[PDB]
Protein backbone atom coordinates (compact mmCIF):
# COMPACT_ATOMS: atom_id res chain seq x y z
CA UNK A 1 0.00 0.00 0.00
CA UNK A 2 0.90 3.68 0.29
CA UNK A 3 3.98 4.71 2.23
CA UNK A 4 3.19 7.18 5.01
CA UNK A 5 4.12 8.36 8.51
CA UNK A 6 2.85 5.10 10.02
CA UNK A 7 5.15 2.73 8.09
CA UNK A 8 8.15 5.05 7.86
CA UNK A 9 10.83 2.86 9.43
CA UNK A 10 10.24 0.38 6.56
CA UNK A 11 12.52 2.60 4.47
CA UNK A 12 15.56 1.58 6.53
CA UNK A 13 15.06 -2.18 6.71
CA UNK A 14 17.06 -4.62 4.64
CA UNK A 15 14.66 -5.05 1.69
CA UNK A 16 16.14 -3.10 -1.22
CA UNK A 17 13.90 -0.21 -2.26
CA UNK A 18 14.12 2.88 -4.43
CA UNK A 19 12.31 6.18 -4.43
CA UNK A 20 11.66 7.59 -7.91
CA UNK A 21 10.96 11.31 -8.32
CA UNK A 22 10.05 12.54 -11.82
CA UNK A 23 9.53 16.19 -10.96
CA UNK A 24 12.69 17.41 -12.72
CA UNK A 25 12.46 15.19 -15.81
CA UNK A 26 10.66 17.68 -18.11
CA UNK A 27 11.86 21.22 -17.39
CA UNK A 28 11.00 24.33 -19.42
CA UNK A 29 11.39 28.06 -19.51
CA UNK A 30 8.27 29.88 -20.75
CA UNK A 31 8.91 32.92 -22.94
CA UNK A 32 7.36 35.27 -25.50
CA UNK A 33 7.65 34.87 -29.27
CA UNK A 34 8.32 37.73 -31.67
CA UNK A 35 4.60 37.64 -32.49
CA UNK A 36 3.79 37.96 -28.79
CA UNK A 37 2.67 34.37 -28.34
CA UNK A 38 4.05 32.14 -25.62
CA UNK A 39 6.38 29.21 -26.21
CA UNK A 40 8.45 26.86 -24.11
CA UNK A 41 12.11 25.94 -24.38
CA UNK A 42 13.12 22.69 -22.69
CA UNK A 43 16.27 22.44 -20.60
CA UNK A 44 18.02 19.29 -19.46
CA UNK A 45 16.30 17.34 -16.72
CA UNK A 46 16.92 14.32 -14.52
CA UNK A 47 15.24 11.35 -12.92
CA UNK A 48 15.96 11.17 -9.18
CA UNK A 49 16.18 7.50 -8.14
CA UNK A 50 17.35 7.03 -4.58
CA UNK A 51 18.05 4.11 -2.26
CA UNK A 52 17.11 5.62 1.15
CA UNK A 53 19.03 2.98 3.11
CA UNK A 54 22.42 3.37 1.40
CA UNK A 55 22.23 6.88 -0.07
CA UNK A 56 22.98 5.57 -3.57
CA UNK A 57 21.51 7.99 -6.10
CA UNK A 58 21.06 6.92 -9.74
CA UNK A 59 20.83 10.32 -11.47
CA UNK A 60 19.63 9.73 -15.02
CA UNK A 61 20.14 12.89 -17.00
CA UNK A 62 17.38 13.66 -19.54
CA UNK A 63 18.84 15.58 -22.43
CA UNK A 64 16.58 18.00 -24.30
CA UNK A 65 17.06 15.98 -27.51
CA UNK A 66 14.72 13.29 -26.15
CA UNK A 67 11.80 15.71 -26.59
CA UNK A 68 12.52 16.64 -30.23
CA UNK A 69 9.46 16.17 -32.41
CA UNK A 70 7.38 14.73 -29.61
CA UNK A 71 3.90 15.81 -28.51
CA UNK A 72 2.25 15.86 -25.07
CA UNK A 73 5.64 16.14 -23.36
CA UNK A 74 4.39 16.16 -19.77
CA UNK A 75 2.68 12.83 -20.42
CA UNK A 76 5.64 11.44 -22.32
CA UNK A 77 7.94 12.47 -19.44
CA UNK A 78 6.22 10.03 -17.09
CA UNK A 79 6.60 7.13 -19.58
CA UNK A 80 10.24 8.05 -20.30
CA UNK A 81 10.85 8.03 -16.53
CA UNK A 82 9.29 4.58 -16.30
CA UNK A 83 11.30 3.35 -19.33
CA UNK A 84 14.60 4.50 -17.78
CA UNK A 85 13.78 3.12 -14.31
CA UNK A 86 12.89 -0.26 -15.86
CA UNK A 87 16.16 -0.17 -17.84
CA UNK A 88 18.10 0.56 -14.65
CA UNK A 89 16.50 -2.34 -12.83
CA UNK A 90 17.29 -4.68 -15.75
CA UNK A 91 20.91 -3.48 -15.68
CA UNK A 92 21.36 -4.43 -12.00
CA UNK A 93 22.37 -7.92 -10.87
CA UNK A 94 19.42 -9.89 -9.52
CA UNK A 95 20.58 -9.52 -5.90
CA UNK A 96 20.75 -5.71 -6.34
CA UNK A 97 17.32 -5.29 -7.88
CA UNK A 98 14.76 -3.59 -5.62
CA UNK A 99 11.88 -5.41 -3.99
CA UNK A 100 9.81 -2.18 -4.03
CA UNK A 101 9.84 1.07 -6.01
CA UNK A 102 8.13 4.03 -4.29
CA UNK A 103 7.04 6.81 -6.67
CA UNK A 104 6.75 10.29 -5.20
CA UNK A 105 3.84 11.21 -7.55
CA UNK A 106 0.78 9.00 -8.09
CA UNK A 107 0.75 9.71 -11.83
CA UNK A 108 3.88 7.53 -12.14
CA UNK A 109 2.09 4.38 -10.93
CA UNK A 110 0.55 3.17 -14.20
CA UNK A 111 3.55 4.06 -16.43
CA UNK A 112 5.93 2.29 -14.06
CA UNK A 113 3.66 -0.71 -13.52
CA UNK A 114 3.35 -1.22 -17.28
CA UNK A 115 7.10 -0.91 -17.85
CA UNK A 116 7.79 -3.38 -15.02
CA UNK A 117 5.39 -6.13 -16.16
CA UNK A 118 8.44 -8.41 -16.56
CA UNK A 119 9.05 -7.93 -12.79
CA UNK A 120 5.77 -9.07 -11.19
CA UNK A 121 7.43 -9.47 -7.78
CA UNK A 122 8.64 -5.83 -7.59
CA UNK A 123 5.98 -3.82 -5.74
CA UNK A 124 5.17 -0.37 -7.15
CA UNK A 125 3.95 1.86 -4.34
CA UNK A 126 2.74 5.42 -3.94
CA UNK A 127 3.32 7.59 -0.90
CA UNK A 128 1.36 10.01 1.27
CA UNK A 129 4.59 11.81 2.21
CA UNK A 130 5.24 15.20 0.60
CA UNK A 131 8.91 14.61 0.00
CA UNK A 132 11.13 17.50 -1.10
CA UNK A 133 13.08 15.73 -3.83
CA UNK A 134 12.18 18.39 -6.41
CA UNK A 135 14.82 20.51 -4.65
CA UNK A 136 17.59 18.17 -5.86
CA UNK A 137 18.47 20.68 -8.53
CA UNK A 138 19.32 23.11 -5.72
CA UNK A 139 22.36 20.93 -4.91
CA UNK A 140 25.03 22.72 -6.93
CA UNK A 141 26.97 19.66 -8.08
CA UNK A 142 23.80 17.87 -9.24
CA UNK A 143 22.54 20.95 -11.10
CA UNK A 144 25.97 21.38 -12.73
CA UNK A 145 26.17 17.88 -14.17
CA UNK A 146 22.60 18.02 -15.51
CA UNK A 147 23.07 21.39 -17.23
CA UNK A 148 26.44 20.47 -18.74
CA UNK A 149 25.24 17.18 -20.26
CA UNK A 150 25.46 17.02 -24.05
CA UNK A 151 23.88 13.54 -24.30
CA UNK A 152 21.85 11.12 -22.16
CA UNK A 153 23.96 10.08 -19.20
CA UNK A 154 23.62 8.26 -15.86
CA UNK A 155 25.73 9.64 -12.98
CA UNK A 156 26.03 7.81 -9.64
CA UNK A 157 26.28 9.68 -6.36
CA UNK A 158 25.97 8.96 -2.65
CA UNK A 159 23.59 11.69 -1.49
CA UNK A 160 24.64 11.10 2.17
CA UNK A 161 28.35 11.67 1.50
CA UNK A 162 30.12 9.80 4.35
CA UNK A 163 27.38 10.39 6.93
CA UNK A 164 26.63 6.68 7.38
CA UNK A 165 30.06 6.20 9.02
CA UNK A 166 28.70 8.19 11.96
CA UNK A 167 24.85 8.03 11.84
CA UNK A 168 22.07 5.60 10.94
CA UNK A 169 20.15 5.58 7.67
CA UNK A 170 17.06 6.86 9.48
CA UNK A 171 19.01 9.89 10.75
CA UNK A 172 20.69 10.40 7.38
CA UNK A 173 17.37 10.41 5.52
CA UNK A 174 15.96 12.82 8.11
CA UNK A 175 18.89 15.19 7.57
CA UNK A 176 18.58 14.94 3.80
CA UNK A 177 14.85 15.67 3.79
CA UNK A 178 15.39 18.59 6.20
CA UNK A 179 18.09 20.06 3.96
CA UNK A 180 15.98 19.62 0.85
CA UNK A 181 12.81 20.97 2.48
CA UNK A 182 14.83 24.07 3.44
CA UNK A 183 16.24 24.53 -0.04
CA UNK A 184 12.73 24.14 -1.46
CA UNK A 185 11.15 26.72 0.85
CA UNK A 186 13.88 29.40 0.62
CA UNK A 187 16.87 28.40 -1.50
CA UNK A 188 18.91 31.56 -0.96
CA UNK A 189 18.63 31.46 2.83
CA UNK A 190 19.24 27.70 2.94
CA UNK A 191 22.36 28.04 0.81
CA UNK A 192 23.57 30.94 2.96
CA UNK A 193 23.27 28.74 6.07
CA UNK A 194 25.28 25.94 4.48
CA UNK A 195 28.13 28.07 3.11
CA UNK A 196 28.32 30.89 5.68
CA UNK A 197 31.46 29.67 7.52
CA UNK A 198 34.13 29.63 4.77
CA UNK A 199 36.40 27.32 6.80
CA UNK A 200 34.00 24.38 6.24
CA UNK A 201 34.52 23.04 2.73
CA UNK A 202 32.86 20.52 0.41
CA UNK A 203 35.20 17.67 -0.44
CA UNK A 204 35.71 17.11 -4.18
CA UNK A 205 33.96 13.73 -3.86
CA UNK A 206 31.03 15.05 -1.73
CA UNK A 207 27.86 17.07 -2.22
CA UNK A 208 27.54 18.76 1.20
CA UNK A 209 30.02 20.49 3.54
CA UNK A 210 32.27 18.58 5.96
CA UNK A 211 30.44 19.53 9.16
CA UNK A 212 31.41 18.03 12.48
CA UNK A 213 28.69 16.31 14.50
CA UNK A 214 28.26 19.48 16.57
CA UNK A 215 28.16 21.68 13.49
CA UNK A 216 25.44 19.48 11.94
CA UNK A 217 23.28 20.03 15.03
CA UNK A 218 23.65 23.78 14.62
CA UNK A 219 23.05 23.53 10.86
CA UNK A 220 19.98 21.34 11.35
CA UNK A 221 18.62 23.80 13.92
CA UNK A 222 19.11 26.69 11.50
CA UNK A 223 17.23 24.84 8.74
CA UNK A 224 14.32 24.15 11.10
CA UNK A 225 14.12 27.85 12.00
CA UNK A 226 14.11 28.78 8.29
CA UNK A 227 11.24 26.40 7.53
CA UNK A 228 9.12 27.75 10.40
CA UNK A 229 10.13 31.33 9.54
CA UNK A 230 9.23 31.06 5.84
CA UNK A 231 6.08 29.36 7.10
CA UNK A 232 5.57 32.64 8.99
CA UNK A 233 6.44 34.97 6.10
CA UNK A 234 4.04 32.87 4.01
CA UNK A 235 1.04 32.47 6.34
CA UNK A 236 1.79 35.44 8.66
CA UNK A 237 2.08 34.05 12.23
CA UNK B 1 -43.09 -21.85 -32.01
CA UNK B 2 -41.76 -24.05 -29.19
CA UNK B 3 -42.70 -24.98 -25.66
CA UNK B 4 -41.01 -25.57 -22.33
CA UNK B 5 -43.45 -27.52 -20.13
CA UNK B 6 -43.24 -27.65 -16.33
CA UNK B 7 -44.00 -30.81 -14.40
CA UNK B 8 -45.50 -28.62 -11.65
CA UNK B 9 -44.88 -25.50 -9.52
CA UNK B 10 -44.52 -26.69 -5.90
CA UNK B 11 -42.95 -23.52 -4.48
CA UNK B 12 -43.95 -19.91 -5.01
CA UNK B 13 -41.58 -18.35 -7.53
CA UNK B 14 -41.16 -15.47 -9.95
CA UNK B 15 -40.39 -16.98 -13.37
CA UNK B 16 -38.68 -14.99 -16.09
CA UNK B 17 -38.51 -15.87 -19.75
CA UNK B 18 -36.16 -13.50 -21.55
CA UNK B 19 -37.19 -9.93 -20.60
CA UNK B 20 -40.64 -11.04 -19.33
CA UNK B 21 -41.66 -12.34 -15.91
CA UNK B 22 -44.68 -13.57 -13.97
CA UNK B 23 -45.44 -14.76 -10.47
CA UNK B 24 -46.54 -18.34 -9.80
CA UNK B 25 -48.14 -19.13 -6.47
CA UNK B 26 -47.29 -22.18 -4.35
CA UNK B 27 -48.94 -25.24 -5.97
CA UNK B 28 -50.67 -23.04 -8.56
CA UNK B 29 -51.59 -25.18 -11.62
CA UNK B 30 -48.81 -23.99 -13.92
CA UNK B 31 -47.39 -26.24 -16.63
CA UNK B 32 -45.07 -24.05 -18.62
CA UNK B 33 -44.46 -21.56 -21.40
CA UNK B 34 -45.60 -21.90 -25.00
CA UNK B 35 -45.17 -19.90 -28.23
CA UNK B 36 -41.43 -19.36 -27.68
CA UNK B 37 -39.90 -17.81 -30.81
CA UNK B 38 -37.62 -20.04 -32.79
CA UNK B 39 -34.34 -18.69 -34.04
CA UNK B 40 -33.00 -17.15 -30.85
CA UNK B 41 -31.36 -18.45 -27.68
CA UNK B 42 -33.61 -17.92 -24.65
CA UNK B 43 -33.20 -17.85 -20.87
CA UNK B 44 -35.70 -19.10 -18.31
CA UNK B 45 -34.93 -17.86 -14.83
CA UNK B 46 -36.16 -18.07 -11.30
CA UNK B 47 -36.37 -16.19 -8.06
CA UNK B 48 -37.99 -17.95 -5.16
CA UNK B 49 -40.51 -16.02 -3.11
CA UNK B 50 -38.98 -17.11 0.20
CA UNK B 51 -35.29 -16.55 -0.64
CA UNK B 52 -34.73 -13.78 -3.16
CA UNK B 53 -31.10 -14.83 -2.65
CA UNK B 54 -29.86 -16.65 -5.75
CA UNK B 55 -31.50 -15.73 -8.97
CA UNK B 56 -30.73 -18.68 -11.27
CA UNK B 57 -31.66 -19.87 -14.74
CA UNK B 58 -31.01 -21.79 -17.95
CA UNK B 59 -29.85 -20.56 -21.38
CA UNK B 60 -31.39 -22.90 -23.97
CA UNK B 61 -32.35 -23.16 -27.62
CA UNK B 62 -35.42 -25.22 -28.61
CA UNK B 63 -33.84 -26.15 -31.94
CA UNK B 64 -31.39 -28.33 -30.05
CA UNK B 65 -33.85 -30.54 -28.13
CA UNK B 66 -37.05 -30.82 -26.15
CA UNK B 67 -36.53 -29.26 -22.72
CA UNK B 68 -38.73 -29.10 -19.65
CA UNK B 69 -38.60 -27.87 -16.04
CA UNK B 70 -39.11 -29.99 -12.95
CA UNK B 71 -38.73 -28.91 -9.33
CA UNK B 72 -36.26 -30.99 -7.27
CA UNK B 73 -37.27 -31.01 -3.56
CA UNK B 74 -33.84 -32.33 -2.51
CA UNK B 75 -31.67 -29.65 -4.17
CA UNK B 76 -34.48 -27.09 -3.78
CA UNK B 77 -34.59 -25.68 -7.26
CA UNK B 78 -36.34 -25.76 -10.58
CA UNK B 79 -34.14 -27.83 -12.93
CA UNK B 80 -34.10 -27.93 -16.70
CA UNK B 81 -33.98 -31.40 -18.24
CA UNK B 82 -34.02 -32.85 -21.78
CA UNK B 83 -36.73 -35.33 -22.81
CA UNK B 84 -35.26 -37.64 -25.44
CA UNK B 85 -38.59 -39.41 -26.22
CA UNK B 86 -40.07 -37.01 -28.76
CA UNK B 87 -43.51 -38.62 -28.87
CA UNK B 88 -43.82 -38.61 -25.08
CA UNK B 89 -42.94 -34.90 -25.11
CA UNK B 90 -45.32 -33.89 -27.92
CA UNK B 91 -48.04 -35.74 -26.01
CA UNK B 92 -47.29 -33.97 -22.73
CA UNK B 93 -47.23 -30.57 -24.42
CA UNK B 94 -50.38 -31.12 -26.47
CA UNK B 95 -52.29 -32.21 -23.34
CA UNK B 96 -51.07 -29.20 -21.33
CA UNK B 97 -52.06 -26.83 -24.14
CA UNK B 98 -55.49 -28.43 -24.40
CA UNK B 99 -56.03 -27.76 -20.68
CA UNK B 100 -54.66 -24.19 -21.16
CA UNK B 101 -52.20 -24.58 -18.31
CA UNK B 102 -49.40 -22.68 -20.12
CA UNK B 103 -48.51 -19.01 -20.34
CA UNK B 104 -47.80 -17.65 -23.80
CA UNK B 105 -44.48 -15.98 -24.58
CA UNK B 106 -45.93 -12.48 -24.75
CA UNK B 107 -44.14 -11.00 -27.75
CA UNK B 108 -45.52 -7.84 -29.34
CA UNK B 109 -45.20 -8.06 -33.12
CA UNK B 110 -43.46 -4.66 -33.51
CA UNK B 111 -40.93 -5.55 -30.85
CA UNK B 112 -37.37 -6.50 -31.79
CA UNK B 113 -35.93 -6.12 -28.27
CA UNK B 114 -34.93 -9.74 -27.73
CA UNK B 115 -33.40 -10.11 -31.21
CA UNK B 116 -31.48 -6.92 -30.61
CA UNK B 117 -30.15 -8.13 -27.25
CA UNK B 118 -29.13 -11.59 -28.55
CA UNK B 119 -28.14 -10.94 -32.23
CA UNK B 120 -24.66 -12.63 -31.79
CA UNK B 121 -25.61 -15.12 -28.98
CA UNK B 122 -25.90 -18.87 -29.96
CA UNK B 123 -26.41 -22.03 -27.82
CA UNK B 124 -23.15 -23.78 -29.01
CA UNK B 125 -21.07 -20.52 -28.53
CA UNK B 126 -22.50 -20.09 -24.95
CA UNK B 127 -21.18 -23.60 -23.90
CA UNK B 128 -17.59 -22.45 -24.76
CA UNK B 129 -17.93 -20.11 -21.64
CA UNK B 130 -20.33 -22.20 -19.36
CA UNK B 131 -18.92 -25.80 -19.18
CA UNK B 132 -21.30 -28.70 -18.53
CA UNK B 133 -21.03 -30.79 -21.66
CA UNK B 134 -23.60 -33.48 -20.82
CA UNK B 135 -26.46 -30.94 -21.20
CA UNK B 136 -27.75 -28.80 -24.15
CA UNK B 137 -29.02 -25.98 -21.84
CA UNK B 138 -26.55 -23.95 -19.64
CA UNK B 139 -27.12 -23.05 -15.93
CA UNK B 140 -26.14 -19.63 -14.59
CA UNK B 141 -26.76 -18.01 -11.21
CA UNK B 142 -26.06 -14.85 -9.21
CA UNK B 143 -23.06 -16.29 -7.34
CA UNK B 144 -20.99 -17.94 -10.09
CA UNK B 145 -17.52 -16.46 -10.41
CA UNK B 146 -15.48 -15.90 -13.54
CA UNK B 147 -12.11 -17.42 -14.40
CA UNK B 148 -10.45 -14.01 -14.00
CA UNK B 149 -12.15 -13.51 -10.62
CA UNK B 150 -10.78 -16.92 -9.55
CA UNK B 151 -7.21 -15.82 -10.39
CA UNK B 152 -7.48 -12.96 -7.86
CA UNK B 153 -12.61 -21.32 -6.32
CA UNK B 154 -14.46 -24.34 -7.81
CA UNK B 155 -13.42 -24.50 -11.50
CA UNK B 156 -16.39 -26.58 -12.76
CA UNK B 157 -18.89 -23.87 -11.71
CA UNK B 158 -17.11 -20.91 -13.35
CA UNK B 159 -17.90 -18.51 -16.20
CA UNK B 160 -15.02 -18.90 -18.68
CA UNK B 161 -15.18 -15.55 -19.97
CA UNK B 162 -12.27 -14.23 -22.11
CA UNK B 163 -9.75 -12.70 -19.64
CA UNK B 164 -9.13 -8.97 -20.49
CA UNK B 165 -6.48 -7.14 -18.46
CA UNK B 166 -5.13 -3.78 -19.62
CA UNK B 167 -1.94 -4.08 -17.49
CA UNK B 168 -0.78 -7.48 -18.74
CA UNK B 169 1.90 -8.70 -21.09
CA UNK B 170 -0.85 -9.90 -23.42
CA UNK B 171 -2.07 -6.30 -23.70
CA UNK B 172 1.30 -4.53 -23.90
CA UNK B 173 3.93 -5.18 -26.55
CA UNK B 174 7.49 -4.89 -25.18
CA UNK B 175 8.79 -1.56 -26.41
CA UNK B 176 5.31 -0.15 -27.13
CA UNK B 177 4.39 0.29 -23.45
CA UNK B 178 3.05 3.83 -23.66
CA UNK B 179 1.63 3.37 -27.14
CA UNK B 180 -0.25 0.18 -26.31
CA UNK B 181 -1.52 1.39 -22.91
CA UNK B 182 -2.87 4.68 -24.22
CA UNK B 183 -4.27 3.21 -27.50
CA UNK B 184 -5.49 -0.34 -27.12
CA UNK B 185 -5.98 -1.01 -30.87
CA UNK B 186 -3.22 -3.67 -30.96
CA UNK B 187 -4.84 -5.57 -28.12
CA UNK B 188 -8.34 -5.21 -29.62
CA UNK B 189 -7.58 -5.99 -33.26
CA UNK B 190 -4.60 -8.37 -33.21
CA UNK B 191 -4.70 -10.11 -29.83
CA UNK B 192 -8.44 -10.34 -29.29
CA UNK B 193 -10.32 -10.07 -32.62
CA UNK B 194 -7.77 -11.80 -34.92
CA UNK B 195 -6.05 -13.96 -32.26
CA UNK B 196 -8.72 -15.24 -29.82
CA UNK B 197 -12.35 -14.23 -30.74
CA UNK B 198 -11.70 -14.82 -34.61
CA UNK B 199 -14.25 -12.08 -35.71
CA UNK B 200 -16.45 -9.14 -34.47
CA UNK B 201 -19.52 -11.50 -34.17
CA UNK B 202 -17.57 -13.48 -31.48
CA UNK B 203 -16.69 -10.22 -29.59
CA UNK B 204 -20.23 -8.76 -29.69
CA UNK B 205 -21.77 -12.12 -28.65
CA UNK B 206 -19.59 -12.64 -25.53
CA UNK B 207 -20.13 -8.93 -24.70
CA UNK B 208 -23.94 -9.46 -25.11
CA UNK B 209 -23.86 -12.72 -23.06
CA UNK B 210 -21.96 -10.88 -20.27
CA UNK B 211 -24.62 -8.10 -20.15
CA UNK B 212 -27.56 -10.47 -20.03
CA UNK B 213 -26.09 -12.47 -17.14
CA UNK B 214 -25.40 -9.21 -15.28
CA UNK B 215 -28.97 -8.01 -15.83
CA UNK B 216 -30.89 -11.21 -15.22
CA UNK B 217 -28.88 -12.70 -12.35
CA UNK B 218 -27.01 -9.71 -10.92
CA UNK B 219 -23.82 -11.61 -11.68
CA UNK B 220 -21.03 -9.22 -10.73
CA UNK B 221 -18.24 -10.87 -12.72
CA UNK B 222 -20.43 -10.71 -15.80
CA UNK B 223 -20.92 -6.97 -15.28
CA UNK B 224 -17.13 -6.60 -15.01
CA UNK B 225 -16.73 -8.50 -18.29
CA UNK B 226 -19.36 -6.43 -20.14
CA UNK B 227 -17.70 -3.17 -19.12
CA UNK B 228 -14.18 -4.43 -19.93
CA UNK B 229 -15.30 -5.37 -23.45
CA UNK B 230 -16.85 -1.94 -23.98
CA UNK B 231 -13.81 -0.16 -22.59
CA UNK B 232 -11.42 -2.14 -24.80
CA UNK B 233 -13.24 -0.91 -27.92
CA UNK B 234 -13.71 2.68 -26.76
CA UNK B 235 -10.02 2.92 -25.77
CA UNK B 236 -8.84 1.84 -29.23
CA UNK B 237 -8.15 4.63 -31.71
CA UNK B 238 -8.50 2.25 -34.68
CA UNK B 239 -11.76 0.29 -34.83
CA UNK B 240 -13.53 -0.95 -37.98
CA UNK B 241 -16.34 1.45 -38.82
CA UNK B 242 -18.87 -1.39 -38.95
CA UNK B 243 -17.94 -2.45 -35.45
CA UNK B 244 -18.49 1.03 -34.01
CA UNK B 245 -21.88 1.35 -35.65
CA UNK B 246 -22.93 -2.07 -34.41
CA UNK B 247 -21.60 -1.36 -30.90
CA UNK B 248 -23.76 1.77 -30.71
CA UNK B 249 -26.87 -0.31 -31.56
CA UNK B 250 -25.92 -3.07 -29.12
CA UNK B 251 -25.41 -0.73 -26.18
CA UNK B 252 -28.49 1.33 -27.03
CA UNK B 253 -30.76 -1.70 -26.64
CA UNK B 254 -28.94 -2.80 -23.46
CA UNK B 255 -29.37 0.60 -21.85
CA UNK B 256 -32.98 0.73 -23.08
CA UNK B 257 -33.81 -2.62 -21.47
CA UNK B 258 -32.02 -2.07 -18.15
CA UNK B 259 -34.49 -1.62 -15.26
CA UNK B 260 -34.25 2.00 -14.14
CA UNK B 261 -33.91 1.04 -10.47
CA UNK B 262 -30.87 -1.22 -11.13
CA UNK B 263 -28.69 1.35 -12.90
CA UNK B 264 -26.91 2.24 -9.64
CA UNK B 265 -25.30 -1.21 -9.31
CA UNK B 266 -25.06 -2.43 -12.93
CA UNK B 267 -23.52 0.70 -14.51
CA UNK B 268 -19.91 1.68 -13.81
CA UNK B 269 -19.58 5.48 -13.69
CA UNK B 270 -15.90 5.53 -14.65
CA UNK B 271 -16.25 3.35 -17.72
CA UNK B 272 -19.29 5.15 -19.13
CA UNK B 273 -18.00 8.68 -18.56
CA UNK B 274 -14.63 7.69 -20.02
CA UNK B 275 -16.29 5.92 -22.95
CA UNK B 276 -18.85 8.61 -23.84
CA UNK B 277 -16.82 11.77 -23.10
CA UNK B 278 -13.05 11.13 -23.05
CA UNK B 279 -12.24 8.07 -25.16
CA UNK B 280 -11.23 7.84 -28.79
CA UNK B 281 -14.80 6.82 -29.59
CA UNK B 282 -16.49 9.59 -27.54
CA UNK B 283 -18.13 10.77 -30.80
CA UNK B 284 -18.97 7.37 -32.30
CA UNK B 285 -21.83 6.24 -30.02
CA UNK B 286 -24.56 8.76 -30.81
CA UNK B 287 -27.57 6.59 -30.03
CA UNK B 288 -26.03 5.22 -26.84
CA UNK B 289 -24.96 8.69 -25.64
CA UNK B 290 -28.45 10.09 -26.31
CA UNK B 291 -30.32 7.39 -24.38
CA UNK B 292 -27.80 7.48 -21.51
CA UNK B 293 -28.13 11.27 -21.13
CA UNK B 294 -31.94 11.19 -21.18
CA UNK B 295 -32.28 8.14 -18.90
CA UNK B 296 -29.28 8.33 -16.50
CA UNK B 297 -27.98 11.93 -16.49
CA UNK B 298 -27.11 11.47 -12.80
CA UNK B 299 -24.46 8.82 -13.44
CA UNK B 300 -22.86 11.40 -15.74
N1 LIG C 1 -17.38 -18.05 -27.07
C1 LIG C 1 -18.06 -16.98 -27.90
C2 LIG C 1 -17.07 -15.89 -28.29
C3 LIG C 1 -15.68 -16.25 -27.99
N2 LIG C 1 -14.73 -16.59 -28.87
C4 LIG C 1 -13.56 -16.87 -28.20
C5 LIG C 1 -13.81 -16.69 -26.87
N3 LIG C 1 -15.12 -16.30 -26.77
C6 LIG C 1 -19.36 -16.50 -27.27
C7 LIG C 1 -20.13 -15.87 -28.15
C8 LIG C 1 -21.41 -15.76 -27.98
C9 LIG C 1 -21.99 -16.03 -26.80
C10 LIG C 1 -21.23 -16.52 -25.84
C11 LIG C 1 -19.94 -16.86 -26.08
Amino acid sequence: GAMNSSNYAELFNNDIKLFVDDTNVYRVTVHKTFEGNVATKAINGCIFTLNPKTGHLFLKIIHTSVWAGQKRLSQLAKWKTAEEVSALVRSLPKEEQPKQIIVTRKAMLDPLEVHMLDFPNIAIRPTELRLPFSAAMSIDKLSDVVMKATEPQMVLFNIYDDWLDRISSYTAFSRLTLLLRALKTNEESAKMILLSDPTITIKSYHLWPSFTDEQWITIESQMRDLILTEYGRKYNV
Amino acid sequence: MNTVPFTSAPIEVTIGIDQYSFNVKENQPFHGIKDIPIGHVHVIHFQHADNSSMRYGYWFDCRMGNFYIQYDPKDGLYKMMEERDGAKFENIVHNFKERQMMVSYPKIDEDDTWYNLTEFVQMDKIRKIVRKDENQFSYVDSSMTTVQENELSDPAHSLNYTVINFKSREAIRPGHEMEDFLDKSYYLNTVMLQGIFKNSSNYFGELQFAFLNAMFFGNYGSSLQWHAMIELICSSATVPKHMLDKLDEILYYQIKTLPEQYSDILLNERVWNICLYSSFQKNSLHNTEKIMENKYPELL
